[PDB]
């Protein structure tokens, strides 16, 4: 409801935020489960599903 | 011989099924 009130009657209703939410899907929804970066590896395995 | 092998060294072809944006 906070989101609804903040973006009450945007371009149509939001018409922008939903677009970046699709872009916000990055670093997520990918076959990769653990982000490697050199000797530091972070595994988003438990949180993935 | 290759045909009956299909049914001669043969490479193993692989492909996967995945889902993205719930597709």
């Amino acid at each position: 409801e906070n989101i609804y009130n903040r973006l009450g009657e945007d371009l149509n209703k939001w018409q922008a935020l939903l677009v970046q939410i699709r872009k916000a899907r990055g670093t997520f929804d990918n076959a990769e489960t653990k982000k490697e970066f050199g000797p530091v590896v972070i595994d988003y395995g438990k949180v993935q599903s | 011989a290759w045909t009956q092998v299909l049914l001669p060294k043969i490479k193993n072809v692989v492909h996967e099924l995945r889902i993205t944006n719930q597709v």
